[PDB]
């Protein structure tokens, strides 16, 4: 069975303000589906990403 | 109790050193070794020899063993130093065939431009990189350690988790993939021009340049650009620590039609000889080293010179109009 | 290649992450002559041109 | 699926090239030998049973050894000799002085018990055949001939009467009677003996040096039939070279001064280049016998062989000696 798959740009700010900044793999987002249920559905970053 | 107990080691370089020396020792005419390579024994090891799984008897070294090997010998071929090259195992970035094309370990040496998928840059021969640093995440060869740095702080090997994104690039002395980001860093060596690649290189083993031959062109090997601080160097093989020389030879039916004739059971066993002397009609006559490329074993003096290396094989059948090739390498 | 652009972004840098583009290198140039009597004497300067 | 072998001679061969390869000045190797690391391994290092940490080979390991290096000494080819393990006929101390195995190599005249013959240097015989009665290395065989026809080793029962003699080809005390038969090789002249020989290892002559005197080495007598031959070292199959070197306080008084804890570790280097004030100046290989590591260019030349010991303390007016044996 195939997973949901979706791209998101997120606007973030590095508190350390280290101009080179990454997101690790597998970060967690609660995804509200068009409800078959109210509960969110976790989407994880399939891989890390740098910005 | 043991009073004195000490430790000492030879550097891998000394392997190389012997080689470079050994390479020097093949002479033209005088006072430096000359090498002939010989095949023989039409005769069958045993009736089995044809069948699968047959292993010919392990050769014997003795004045007896010599004579016998010296007895059957079909033919002989000289070796010019230019057919002798230093080589290291070839490893290409991105090559599917071999494991982990994208995963490199510290100090591994990676070839670029070798192949289309490999190739970054057109209009240039093969490239040779070594991989200094590998991604931080990975696994340690010592099972006790989960940190690359800690693995390495003890010195155990480390295998990185993250595969290489791109094959290394740049002439630039440090320059693997440092600024924007990656786990691997790459070290550059020299670039190989295509013809030599094509003619010398075996996809397992790149051919490595001699310091002497390098003295001729630093550019054709792309080495001219760098920085040595010792002045001229060219001792590059030290840096790569190639322990392996490749003998290349070419057999042709024409020099030895007799062993080439249809129905020959071929030669079972191979033997190399160093500094043999010509046959002489009069035993008091002064010895003569052997210039010509091939000699029927007759035209060579019995037992003259020393043969270092003996060999036994299942029969191999030479054939006329065939052109057969032999390679033998050496790690000193 | 890769990244879609689309109506997307204010940032200059995220795109700079790779514009594609090209990077630095060094090159060695020529031999040297002494202005006078020793080369160790002389010193170098290169403005870009 | 094939089988193949290298002759033991090639061991010898490597040496001969390698022996050829030490150069004087040009385009042939030059060898320096270095000691260093005053620094203590650990407080224990002095104690009995102390074994220094197993050395490391790396550009790092090099640097450190290159860092501590006290002093450096060249090696002249004449300090390089081929050698084989010495075994003398009749020496009581060591086992079976009188019991020899086929192809063993026996020195004669070395010692009074050894000495048959005055007024001749040392002799070197090899023992072709051994008494018939004996013991087989393969426990299954009670016959020397059968043991050997199969090739298992055989140990003879009967001891030799006398150490062999005569220049001739197999002697062997064959006619009158004996279990041993003897083949002659060459005679060693005394001067070289005394100075070269370590009681474990006789020094074996070089072919070139042989080319000079067949007589002084007693080889002139024989039979080669190839004309000059002289490849004698092939016959003895010496795979082992002995480096000899001489350390002296005088060249390096600073490490010689009273109270030094001595040098822990040793290193040899090949073809280093001289120090230069100006790096653009042309490189210079190193002639002189000793160089302070300073007088040598950083990292110049290659060090093949690294070494670590419990500390040894040099002292001035002391004279220390080093021997090293490479088995190729």
């Amino acid at each position: 069975k195939s997973a949901a798959q979706t791209e998101i740009m997120l606007t973030c700010t590095d508190a350390l303000n280290r101009n080179y900044i990454t997101i690790p793999r597998g970060t967690r987002f609660l995804a509200y589906a068009k409800d078959t249920s109210v509960n969110p559905y976790n989407f994880v970053s399939r891989e890390d990403v740098i910005a | 109790d043991s009073s004195v107990i000490y430790r000492a080691i030879v550097t891998s370089k000394f392997r190389t050193e012997k080689m470079l020396n050994f390479y020097n020792s093949i002479g033209s005419g005088p006072d430096k070794n000359t090498i002939f390579i010989t095949f023989g024994r039409s005769e069958p090891w045993s009736s089995n020899e044809n069948e699968v799984g047959f292993a010919p008897p392990y050769p014997t070294d003795s004045v007896l063993g010599v004579t016998d090997m010296w007895t059957h010998m079909m033919g002989t071929v000289k070796v010019l130093p230019s057919m002798l090259d230093a080589v290291i195992p070839r490893r290409d970035w991105g090559d599917t065939r071999y494991p982990d094309p994208y995963t490199f370990r510290i100090n591994d040496i990676v070839v670029c431009n070798s192949a289309p998928y490999n190739a970054t840059e057109s209009g240039a021969g093969w490239l040779v990189y070594r991989c200094l640093d590998v991604p931080d995440t990975g696994m340690c060869s010592i099972a006790s350690l989960t940190d690359k740095d800690e693995c390495l702080k003890l010195g155990g090997k480390w295998t990185p988790s993250a595969r290489s994104m791109t094959p290394p690039e740049g002439r630039g002395d440090a320059e693997g993939t440092i600024e924007p980001g990656d786990g691997y860093v790459w070290e550059y060596l020299f670039e190989i021009p295509p013809d030599v690649s094509i003619n010398r290189c075996t996809n397992e083993y790149i051919v490595v340049p001699w310091p002497e031959e390098l003295k001729e062109d630093p550019t054709r090997w792309g080495y001219e650009d760098n920085l040595t601080w010792q002045q001229d160097d060219f001792g590059l093989i030290y840096r790569v620590k190639a322990n392996t020389i490749r003998f290349k030879a070419y057999l042709d039916s024409v020099y030895f039609p007799e062993a080439a004739l249809p129905g020959n059971k071929g030669f079972r066993q191979i033997s190399i000889i160093t500094n043999p002397l010509e046959a002489k009609a009069h035993p008091n006559d002064p010895n003569v080293k052997a210039e010509k490329d091939y000699y029927d074993p007759e035209d060579l003096m019995r037992h003259s010179g020393e043969m270092i290396y003996m060999e036994n094989r299942p029969p191999i059948i030479m054939a006329m109009d065939q052109t057969e090739e032999i390679n033998i390498l050496f790690t000193f | 290649e890769s990244f879609q652009f689309s109506p997307s972004y204010v940032d200059v840098s995220s795109i700079s992450n790779f514009i594609i583009g090209e990077n630095e290198y060094h090159e060695i140039q020529g031999s040297i002559q002494q202005v006078c009597k020793d080369i160790n004497r002389v010193y170098l300067m290169e403005s870009e041109g």
